[PDB]
């Protein structure tokens, strides 16, 4: 035979998937969500009252 | 290739696309009505 | 004083070798892969054996290739100022002289290009004035070069003169004493004629390069050397990589005053007829395309040898040159004298590779980017312009990328007038 | 019903407000056009 | 900027661009921004196994 033709090389776009997680903790978490600019970096702290005793 | 990612996936376009506009209306709605004053970083110091 | 927006043009220039040459645009998704470089296949040669009986020897395949790769970007940034009125009313013309430069430069790289790995030499040993006809006579020397080497010419042909020469040659065609009608076309416009020797486009270049004398002497192969054709060879790590078939490497006795663009020619090797295989009478000329370290230099029409034993059949099929160089063959100079060259061609031997800049993506958010058409050339560039953080300022960058490549430097040519001393 | 569903929360969390409620799900509505079979049957009354 | 939504928990964060001239350049930044806090550790717990001397 001896084809010597001209040499490609190939890259083909199915990726491979590897990596799987899951965030159980984070779902059940309850999140809330301050109204748009509700808060800055400078002050974003908030009180909260605790059921009387 | 999961039906749920694609979904989601056209739901996040849809919903990042829509975004200023969305907040900006529920803006109006409670300035209209709840209160005028949605001063809470004051009101609290 | 009063200033008066009344432009004093001044320049007007014109790029016929950048607008004739041929564009190609591959697809960018896969260049910017392959590192900016691609392969084109050559049209394939048949090695011939006659007789009844040939067991074992069947020969194999070999199909060479080409590669095409791309420079680095022609930018105009420059500054813009409000609050000027002298950054107002300049700025838009520096946008128009913007593109008419890069238009200017991408002309220069192609002349520059095609006179540096130009193979095919066509040297006179005085100048263009010196005998009658004598202009039509290096137009027709180049044609029967082409002709005689059987060179592929369907796309067409063309020969660019500079304004000297071609001055001389309108001066030889009106001294005739005789008005026909070429005659009294090169008296009343300087034009000799649109097709001259054959050629189916002469023309005028003004931005052709003059390619200075080669202060090279007494220079000599070091060693046989025997060249190859080859489609692709073993790396290191047992890869196949791919070869360039325009350029091969000879070892001199020394190569102290080349330079890239230089023209030589071995004492004793001869072109072929490429297809026929048929000894030609004229002397294979070469042209250094890189001086690699001291001994070594690097010419652009590979020289397979005819009369080479080391090629296998299918390699023998490519030969272009009846004789290998013998370990000490004088390699003779053809540029001697400095002189403003005469660049002929072959349509289809010169491309542009173009690529895009996509400044229009969401990453480039901030900057404004349009396209901008470079003029007269066909190609396209980008408009980007951003402002300042503050003082009402701003930048503006005109970008242009592009390749000028030779694909078939054994089709490119150079004249060389006056040749003498 | 003992799978509670999740949602991105199209509230925000109003301060001066108690409660909240925190139950959300979402209903997906696609339309897909398409060249299905139709059938011309002949009306054994009248026409087709 | 512009809005940027995380996969499996419901935040949003913020997903910005920047073009430089100059370089021919683009950053991209996304930020999220939250806070996880526990207001009644009392009722968080944490349980240990084999805690041998």
């Amino acid at each position: 035979a001896l084809n010597e033709g001209q040499i490609v090389t190939l890259a083909v776009d199915e990726i491979i998937e590897t990596i799987s997680a899951i965030t159980p903790m984070a779902q059940k978490a309850k999140k809330y969500t301050p109204p748009a600019a509700s808060m800055q970096r400078s002050s974003n702290t908030i009180w909260m009252p605790v059921e009387q005793e | 290739e999961n039906r749920l990612e694609s979904i989601l996936s056209r739901f996040d376009a849809d919903w990042t696309a829509s975004d200023e506009a969305r907040r900006e209306a529920k803006n109006d709605l409670f300035f209209s009505r709840v209160s005028q004053w949605d001063d809470w970083l004051s009101q609290y110091t | 004083t009063l200033a008066v927006d009344e432009i004093i043009e001044t320049i007007s220039a014109i790029t016929p070798m950048a607008q004739k040459a041929k564009k190609y645009t591959p697809p960018a998704a896969s260049m910017q892969r392959s590192s900016n470089t691609i392969w084109m296949p050559v049209e394939q040669e048949s090695p011939t054996q006659e007789g009844w009986d040939l067991t074992d020897k069947a020969t194999g395949l070999l199909e060479l290739n080409v590669a095409v790769n791309m420079g680095e970007p022609d930018n105009d940034f420059f500054q813009l100022r409000a609050d000027d009125l002298r950054d107002e009313t300049a700025y838009r013309r520096r946008i128009q002289s913007a593109a008419r430069k890069l238009a200017n430069n991408v002309e220069l790289k192609v002349a520059n290009m095609a006179a540096e790995m130009g193979s095919l030499v066509i040297t006179s040993p005085d100048a263009i004035g010196t005998n009658t006809a004598d202009a039509w006579n290096f137009v027709a020397d180049a044609e029967e070069i082409m002709f005689s080497r059987e060179l592929n010419r369907d796309m067409g042909t063309s020969y660019f003169f500079n304004p000297q020469d071609y001055k001389k040659a309108g001066y030889d065609l009106t001294k005739r004493d005789i008005f026909g009608r070429i005659p009294e076309e090169a008296y009343r416009d300087g034009t000799i004629q649109r097709q001259v020797a054959g050629f189916d486009d002469v023309l005028r270049s003004p931005k052709l390069p003059v390619l200075t004398k080669s202060t090279a002497t007494g220079i000599t192969v070091s060693g046989a050397q025997s060249f190859k054709p080859v489609a692709w060879q073993l790396d290191n790590d047992g890869n196949k990589v791919n070869v360039d078939n325009r350029f091969a490497t000879v070892t001199l006795s020394a190569t102290t005053g080349m330079k890239r663009g230089d023209k030589i020619s071995f004492a004793g090797v001869k072109f072929l007829g490429q297809m026929a295989k048929n000894v030609l009478a004229q002397d294979a000329t070469f042209s250094v395309v890189r001086v690699v370290d001291g001994t070594h230099v690097e010419i652009t029409p590979k020289p397979v040898a005819l009369d080479d034993v080391s090629l296998s059949p299918e390699q023998r099929a490519y030969a272009n040159v009846n004789t290998s160089l013998a370990d000490a063959m004088a390699v003779n100079i053809l540029n001697v004298k400095d002189a403003r060259t005469n660049v002929f061609w072959a349509d289809d031997a010169i491309r542009i590779v173009s690529q895009p800049i996509p400044a229009n993506h969401e990453l480039f958010a901030g900057m404004k980017t349009t396209s901008f058409s470079i003029p007269d050339v066909g190609l396209n560039g980008i408009f980007a312009t951003q402002g300042d953080i503050s003082t009402l300022s701003g930048l503006c960058r005109i970008a242009l990328w592009y390749g000028v490549n030779a694909t078939r430097p054994e089709a490119i040519g150079v004249g060389l007038p006056g040749q003498t001393a | 019903a003992d799978d509670i569903p999740s949602f991105q929360n199209p509230n925000d969390w109003v301060f001066p407000w108690l409660t909240q409620d925190t139950i959300q799900i979402a209903e997906f509505y696609e339309v897909v056009e398409k060249k299905e079979t139709a059938f011309i049957y002949q009306d054994p009354v009248t026409g087709e």
